[PDB]
């Protein structure tokens, strides 16, 4: 009978493309570790597929994956048990070392480029013909945070020009110097923008650029991880 | 703050694109800009690019679509208010069982049913071809080309392939609102009950995965966003925190985990694989099964 | 075992409740008391199945069917043997889908994550919930619930359908239809763009977002953009399910004769009702 003959051979394809699916989302993170960062004895049934490389846009180079895996960057944490599976201790600041919810990953310390090999995300101040277009301009607004009291002002948006989109606020210290606040992170209302995640004596130590006209793909790592980070971290501090 | 709706909006110059291989004669002009969109998606119209082969789909889509509007009229009799009332209830037939695969029917009783439908072949197929064809202008993979071809298979399967191994138009799909709802509840019922069809039943697992994974995937990228989680390319070439989290936030509940590229080859395929599928299914459906029930009892 | 990246995400917090009682993982999974929970309510309604099992007498996966109360028990209790298990089994599967959700919240905490997903997982809770519990209670008994079994809930859907007719013509049924094949629809696109994008005609570099915008535009003459895509499946998929408890809730309570006739409000508006012609008159 060709339906049982179909419907036979169409489990075997399933089989085959589960197979397939689960071996290509090894490409990253496997093989798998042991908490202190050697190979662990049981890596599953998949086993690792045959590499591929990505040729990457704009002379960056490439990637190939799986490849040689690594943090890149100490890891400030240690074990709070004798055996697996436990939770592992901040050994200092947590925010400001970068793990748990405030953790980042070394990604390339370049800006993301767009197609045409111009920076992804650009101050509005730069990016022509660039405005705002509906909704609350914040550019202006002082800016408070989960303490209640005003960490600063906005000062501009970054916008992702190919995706016509706001990415971040730039907001000015007290002492003039400005950070930038991931736009999912921020609440634009009529008179400020709120910043739930951080309280305002956490405003400073937001990672900061190093050239004022870009960002690089590390830092809005640093940065959106940092203010992520203060829903647990800030969380004293929040009222 | 979700994430649902954008906060505050804002506009640049046109984005004419990318150039590649794309003959950039056949781009229209950039349409208005909707800001209505914009709270939710992107507020650009346009441009459309609109060879040959997209005048082609495009005059034949509209003709099929016209076609069974002459009809409907004419079966409301020319009065606009009937028109409207019994909107739903029309319905351009195929030809019946004894004109068999000929081309022979009268246009009232089947010839109109096949006119609309040749040119719903040509809108669909040319508008396939199109669909590979921009994807070469820019270098790009033809994956959305082979997607396409799972959903123009079911179609395929159900108004043309079906039909011509069973021996007549008749089998094919009405054109009408109620009436193809009619259609697929016989087809039900003279059949056997497709409950008992195993790829009937494999395609509802798959358009239920379909959400199930859809709601997964979008809920993980909008709850990664405050790290960039959405601009996908750029965490596939090089692995972001916003990828760390989605995975391991899965690791952590279910056992297991995706990649950023890899979740879309779950998807592409969870989708793929229901009208895929749905298509066997419904093809082995009176060519080979005539009860669903019966040929569940013997197994086979 | 770890992903490479794993180690300095499992850090404490984020519990809910009981503080760092529950605070640990075993191999991938997280605990967490929601996790205990999940494991208590799941791991009893199982053993209750299994029992169901033997005073229906069989084990095949097939033919195991937990039947609710027959509709003369009302919204009272049941001997085990017909309509108690059901019964216990269902608190078990409420109490086992709201521990998990609540445990991808502690998980979201640890994370320092939004909580769209298990917000998300909600809407098919609450579809569930819909089926078992709301349906049932505004229809005053659990024996208009779906057995538990694998081809016998299928017969149920099937005789509750045809209830009311060719069950194609529920309106809010239309809606939810149109979700999941857009949903579908959606699902497709995205994965072949991306992926698209990522793998592109061989030797040449990875295509970027703005390729993706330029493939869309020039096919439909839109593109939604990236977050904009995610949100829409997101909605496409949470609304397929709403429009599916809802056509649901419904039927046997607002509407309980045939869904076809329904439609005719439509035909009867006075301004055209009484016309020659047409498919109606
Ligand atoms: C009767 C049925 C009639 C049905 C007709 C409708 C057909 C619709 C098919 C839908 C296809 C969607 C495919 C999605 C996709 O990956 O497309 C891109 C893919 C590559 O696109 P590209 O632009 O050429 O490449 C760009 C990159 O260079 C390279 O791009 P890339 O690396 O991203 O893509 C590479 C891709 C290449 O994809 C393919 O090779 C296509 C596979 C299509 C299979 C469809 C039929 C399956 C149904 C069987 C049913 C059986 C019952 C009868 O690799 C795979 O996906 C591997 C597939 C895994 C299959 C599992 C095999 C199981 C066999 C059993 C093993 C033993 C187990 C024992 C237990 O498309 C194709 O390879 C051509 C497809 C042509 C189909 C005709
Ligand atoms: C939604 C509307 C109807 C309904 C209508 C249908 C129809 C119609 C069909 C199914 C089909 C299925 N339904 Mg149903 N089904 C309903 C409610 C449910 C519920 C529930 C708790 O509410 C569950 C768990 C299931 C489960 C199932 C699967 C056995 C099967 C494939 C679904 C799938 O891939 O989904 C998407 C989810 C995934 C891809 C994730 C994986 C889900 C797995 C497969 C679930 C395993 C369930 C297991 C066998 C039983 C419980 C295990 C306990 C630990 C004991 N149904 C309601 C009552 N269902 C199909 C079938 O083939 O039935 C024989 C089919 O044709
Ligand atoms: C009483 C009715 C019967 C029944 C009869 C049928 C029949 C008959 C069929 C299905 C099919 C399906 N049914 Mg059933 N079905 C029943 C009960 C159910 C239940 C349920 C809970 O009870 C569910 C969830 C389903 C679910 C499903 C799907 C999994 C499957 C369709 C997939 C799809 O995406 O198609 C939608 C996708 C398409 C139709 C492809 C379209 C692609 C083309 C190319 C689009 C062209 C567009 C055109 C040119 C217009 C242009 C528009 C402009 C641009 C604006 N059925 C009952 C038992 N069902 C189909 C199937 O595959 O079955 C095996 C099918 O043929
Ligand atoms: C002959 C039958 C009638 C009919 C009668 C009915 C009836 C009756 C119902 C539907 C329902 C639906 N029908 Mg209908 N329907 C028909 C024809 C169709 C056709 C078609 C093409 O012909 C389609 C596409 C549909 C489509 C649909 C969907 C809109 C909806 C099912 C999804 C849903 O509710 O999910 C919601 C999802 C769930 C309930 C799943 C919940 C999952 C839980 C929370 C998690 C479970 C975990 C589990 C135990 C696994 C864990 C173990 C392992 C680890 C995996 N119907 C025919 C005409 N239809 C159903 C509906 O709307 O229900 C509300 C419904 O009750
Ligand atoms: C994997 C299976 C799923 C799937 C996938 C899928 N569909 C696809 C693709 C893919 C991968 C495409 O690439 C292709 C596409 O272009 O998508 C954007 C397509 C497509 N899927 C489509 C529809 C569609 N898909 C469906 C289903 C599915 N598609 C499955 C769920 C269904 C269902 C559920 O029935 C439908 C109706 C089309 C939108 C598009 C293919 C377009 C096409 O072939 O067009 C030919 C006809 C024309 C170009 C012109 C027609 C003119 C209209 C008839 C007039 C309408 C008038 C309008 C209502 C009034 C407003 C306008 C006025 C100003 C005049
Ligand atoms: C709301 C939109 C869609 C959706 C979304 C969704 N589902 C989700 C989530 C989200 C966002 C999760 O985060 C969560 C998850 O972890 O997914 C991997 C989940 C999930 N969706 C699941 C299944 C599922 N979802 C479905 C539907 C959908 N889920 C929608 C289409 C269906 C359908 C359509 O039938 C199924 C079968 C699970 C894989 C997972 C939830 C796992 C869970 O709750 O685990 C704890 C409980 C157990 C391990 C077992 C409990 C055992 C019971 C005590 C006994 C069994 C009782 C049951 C009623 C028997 C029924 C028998 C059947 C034959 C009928
Ligand atoms: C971009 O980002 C994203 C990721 O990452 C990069 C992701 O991975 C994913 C996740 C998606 C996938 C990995 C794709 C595959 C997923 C599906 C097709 C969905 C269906 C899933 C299943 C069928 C698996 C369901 C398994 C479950 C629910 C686990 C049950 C297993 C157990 C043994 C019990 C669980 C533990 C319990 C009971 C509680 C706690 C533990 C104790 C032992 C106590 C998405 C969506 C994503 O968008
Ligand atoms: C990498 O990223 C990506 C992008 O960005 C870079 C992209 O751009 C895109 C491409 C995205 C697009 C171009 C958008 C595509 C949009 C869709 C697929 C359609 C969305 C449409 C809707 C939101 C509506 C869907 C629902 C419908 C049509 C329901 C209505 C229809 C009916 C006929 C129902 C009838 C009901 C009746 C008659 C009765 C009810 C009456 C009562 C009174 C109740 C992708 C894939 C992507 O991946
Ligand atoms: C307002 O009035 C005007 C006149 C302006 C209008 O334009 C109004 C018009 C309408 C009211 C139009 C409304 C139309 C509908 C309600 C359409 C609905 C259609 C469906 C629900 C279709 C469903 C399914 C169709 C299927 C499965 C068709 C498949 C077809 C094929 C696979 C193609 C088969 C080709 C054949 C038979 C011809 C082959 C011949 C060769 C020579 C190759
Ligand atoms: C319907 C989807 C089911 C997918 C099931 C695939 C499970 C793969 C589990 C392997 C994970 C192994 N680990 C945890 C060692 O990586
Ligand atoms: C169709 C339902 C299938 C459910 C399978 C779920 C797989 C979970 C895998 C977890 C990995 C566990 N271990 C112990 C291998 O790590
Ligand atoms: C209610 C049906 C139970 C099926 C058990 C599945 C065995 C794995
Ligand atoms: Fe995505």
């Amino acid at each position: 009978d060709l339906a049982s003959l179909a419907i036979y051979s169409f489990w075997i394809f399933l089989a085959g493309l589960i197979y397939y699916l689960q071996t290509e989302n090894m490409r990253e993170g496997y093989p798998l570790e042991n908490e202190d960062g050697t190979p662990a004895a049981n890596q599953g049934p998949f086993p690792l597929p045959k590499p591929k490389t990505f040729i990457l846009p704009h002379g960056r180079g490439t990637l190939t994956v799986p490849g040689p895996e690594s943090e890149d960057r100490p890891i400030a944490l240690a074990r709070t048990a004798v055996s697996e599976g436990f939770p592992h201790a901040p050994t200092g600041d947590p925010m400001k070392d970068g793990v748990g919810p405030a953790s980042w990953v070394a990604r390339r310390d370049l800006p993301e480029l767009d197609g045409h090999g111009h920076n992804k995300i650009k101050p509005m101040k730069a990016a022509a013909g660039f405005h705002v277009s509906a909704g609350k301009n914040p550019i202006g607004l002082p800016v408070r945070g989960c303490d209640l009291e005003i960490a600063g002002k906005v000062v501009d948006i970054w916008v992702d020009i190919p995706e016509q989109m706001a990415r971040f606020l730039e907001v000015e210290l007290k002492d003039g110097s400005t950070r930038l606040l991931p736009m999912q992170m921020v609440k634009v209302q009529s008179n400020r923008v709120h910043v739930n995640a951080l309280s305002s004596d956490l405003f400073a130590g937001i990672p900061t650029i190093k050239s004022p006209t870009e960002v690089t793909l590390l830092e809005e790592d640093k940065i959106c991880g940092y203010v992520a980070g203060g829903l647990m971290y800030a969380a004293p501090k929040r009222k | 703050y979700q994430n649902i709706f954008s906060q505050v909006q804002v506009r640049g110059p046109a984005d004419l694109g990318m150039t590649e291989d794309v003959n950039l004669a056949n781009r229209s002009g950039v349409g208005p800009f909707s800001t209505l969109l914009g709270w939710f998606g992107n507020a650009q119209l346009g441009p459309i690019y609109l060879g040959s082969l997209g005048v082609l789909s495009l005059f034949s889509g509209l003709m099929w679509f016209f076609t069974i509007g002459i009809w409907f009229w004419y079966q409301a009799g020319w009065n606009p208010a009937v028109f409207l009332r019994d909107l739903f209830f029309f319905s351009l037939e195929p030809p019946a069982p004894e004109y068999g695969l000929s081309f022979a029917a009268p246009l009232k009783e089947g010839g109109l049913w096949l006119i609309a439908s040749f040119f719903m072949f040509v809108a669909v197929w040319s508008w396939w071809g199109r669909t590979y064809l921009r994807a070469q202008a820019l270098g790009m993979g033809k994956h959305t080309a082979w997607a396409f071809l799972s959903a123009i298979w079911l179609w395929m399967v159900l108004g043309f392939i079906r039909p011509i191994l069973m021996g007549s138009w008749s089998e094919a799909v009405p054109y009408g609102i109620f009436s193809h709802l009619d259609w697929t509840n016989n087809f039900s019922l003279v059949h056997g009950n497709l409950f008992y069809n195993p790829f009937h039943g494999l395609s509802i697992a798959f358009l239920y995965g379909s959400a199930l994974l859809f709601a997964m995937h979008g809920a993980t990228i909008l709850a990664v966003s405050r790290f960039g989680g959405e601009r996908e390319l750029e965490q596939i070439a090089d692995r972001g925190t916003a990828a760390e989290r989605a995975a391991l936030f899965w690791r952590w509940t279910m056992g297991f985990n995706a990649t950023m590229e890899g979740i879309h080859r779950w998807a592409i395929w969870m989708a793929v694989l229901v009208t895929l599928t749905g298509g066997i299914g419904i093809l082995l459906s009176g060519t080979v099964v005539d009860n669903w029930y019966v040929w569940g009892q013997n197994h086979g | 075992a770890l992903l490479s990246f794993e180690r300095k995400y499992r850090v404490p917090g984020g519990t809910l409740v009981g503080g760092n009682l529950f605070d640990f993982w075993v191999g991938p999974f997280y605990v967490g008391f929601f996790g205990v929970a999940t494991f208590f309510f799941a791991a009893l309604g199982i053993i209750l199945i299994a029992w169901s099992a033997v005073l229906q007498g069989t084990w095949n996966p097939q033919l195991i069917s937990v039947y609710p109360p027959a509709l003369e028990y009302g919204l009272g209790g049941a001997p085990l043997a017909k309509g108690g298990l059901w019964q216990i089994i269902t608190i078990c599967a409420t109490g086992a889908f709201v521990s998990w959700a609540l445990r991808e919240v502690e998980i979201c905490r640890k994370l320092g994550i939004g909580y769209h997903i298990p917000f998300a997982f909600a809407f098919a809770i609450l579809a569930y919930l819909t089926l078992v519990l709301f349906r049932p209670v505004m229809m005053g008994a659990w024996g208009y619930a779906f057995p538990y079994g694998i081809w016998t809930h299928l017969d149920w859907v099937s005789n509750t359908g045809y209830t009311y007719g060719n069950f194609h013509y529920n309106p809010a049924h239309m809606i939810a239809i149109s979700f999941f094949f857009t949903n579908a629809l959606a699902l497709a696109l995205h994965g072949a763009l991306v992926l698209s994008a990522a793998n592109p005609e061989k030797g040449k570099e990875m295509r970027t977002p703005d390729h993706w915008d330029t493939f869309f535009r020039d096919l439909v003459g839109y593109s939604i953009g990236t977050l904009g895509i995610h949100r829409l499946g997101l909605l496409l998929s949470l609304s397929a399910v709403f429009f599916s408890a809802l056509c649901m809730i419904i039927t046997g309570t607002i509407w309980f004769d045939q869904w076809v006739d329904w439609w005719q409000w439509w035909v009867k508006l006075p301004w055209w009702a009484n016309i020659p012609g047409g498919i109606n008159g």
